[PDB]
């Protein structure tokens, strides 16, 4: 799952 | 200490530099210079720390997922050395993160959103050593992990808006972290749909709209992957 | 050093690995540990070899190239040159170091053709790189030579659809063009070259043609670009 | 610069 990009 | 001779403004600019010349090693180094120079942090050079240490994790982390996905399906010692060798360095890398964190810009940050910035980075890079950590490590990795993430919600449910950037992306973080680390879906889908919802109930008073929006389509997404 | 007790064929094993995981520094180190066993490399290893170097010096090569725009501009504090000068020794270093296993342990009287043009070309590379960052007559000369000595040695013993003796023509009118300030002798190397191997392509099976015709390509490109 | 050989 994808977290904050940045 | 190999930065300690350099002017703090010095090791600003040539992070700058740096992020140019796509060199993210000496990005951090130079950050990690200026942090240790124990003053606080702006907005700015917050976010400079973060990029760099981010690029540098993230190729390692990459990495690492390639080198664990190529001992998974040869299950000689050489993968998993070269495995261990890349984990090892990982590990430093996050260690040395949380030890600017720990000494001690948690302590020095002079507003909500600066702390809020900090210990949900601390639960980020703890998170980042449990997905390479075993056994009773992990086992205490998680539990750093939450008591960072926690904090940084108590903070910022007393002293942000529901809408606010760095409130949601810790939101964010705190549910992946839940449902990736913590094998507590649950609770992942419970706080990213109250963080959403709050966020919601306000969105027609921002101007802002787009950073919110962005992130709460993120814990959609999520949301989505998830339910 | 820090290689010496691993097995070869782990060194070359790890190489792979870092290869696959695009860790190119890591990559170079395992191949310099593996040359230094002092066994002849074979095809697929000198391919390595040269894989993970040039990695290494073109990210350097190319970050060097920001740095030193951004201080050609600057030059209408000392930080920008700095660290130009900082990346500048780095590659230095790197390229001092392959021209090290080149001489001390690679270039022989004895080899094959194949090797031994191999390995001078490379030569010839990685003196022109440090060329690029020299203010450099010697260095400029010392490039030519191994160029030469390889060129020589390409004409005599292997056919001029040879993929290395393709390559080596192309590095070398590159030499000659951006280099030695030499354009006339870059487009007429790159032309000959190109005309000679065409003739001879219908000699060649479907595999050998696709290697072949893939470097005069990159030799009419050049052509085309200069001309 | 002008290009050399990729590998
Ligand atoms: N992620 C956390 C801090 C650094 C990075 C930020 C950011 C980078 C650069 C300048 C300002 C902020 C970031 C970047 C892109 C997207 C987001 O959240 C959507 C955050
Ligand atoms: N360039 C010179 C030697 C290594 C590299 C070769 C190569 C790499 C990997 C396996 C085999 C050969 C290379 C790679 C891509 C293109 C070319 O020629 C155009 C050469
Ligand atoms: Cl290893
Ligand atoms: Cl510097
Ligand atoms: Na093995
Ligand atoms: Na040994
Ligand atoms: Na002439
Ligand atoms: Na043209």
């Amino acid at each position: 799952t994808p977290s904050l990009p940045g | 200490g190999a930065m300690g001779s350099m002017e703090r403004a010095s090791l600003i600019q040539k992070a700058k530099l740096a992020e140019q010349a796509e060199r993210y090693e000496d990005m951090a180094a130079f950050m990690k210079g200026a942090v240790e120079k124990g003053e606080e942090l702006s907005c700015e050079e917050r976010n400079l720390l973060s990029v760099a240490y981010k690029n540098v994790v993230g190729g390692q982390r990459a990495a690492w997922r390639v080198l664990s996905s190529i001992e998974q399906k040869s299950n000689g010692p050489e993968v998993r050395e070269y495995r261990e060798k890349v984990e090892t360095e990982l590990q430093g890398v996050c260690d040395t993160v949380l030890g600017l964190l720990d000494s001690h810009l948690i302590k020095e940050a002079g507003d909500a959103e600066s702390r809020v910035f900090y210990l949900k980075m601390k639960g980020d890079y703890y998170r980042y050593l449990a997905e390479v950590a075993t056994g009773d490590d992990k086992k205490r990795i998680i539990d750093s992990a939450r008591s960072a993430y926690q904090e940084a919600m108590d903070i910022s449910k007393k002293e942000m808006p529901p809408t606010n950037p760095i409130r949601l992306g810790l939101a964010l973080n705190f549910s992946v972290f839940h449902y990736e680390i913590a094998n507590s879906p649950e609770e992942a889908i419970s706080l990213a749909k109250t963080t959403f919802d709050e966020a919601m109930a306000d969105l027609h008073t921002l101007s802002s709209y787009k950073d919110s929006t962005l992130i709460m389509q993120l814990l959609r997404d999520n949301l989505t992957l998830w339910t």
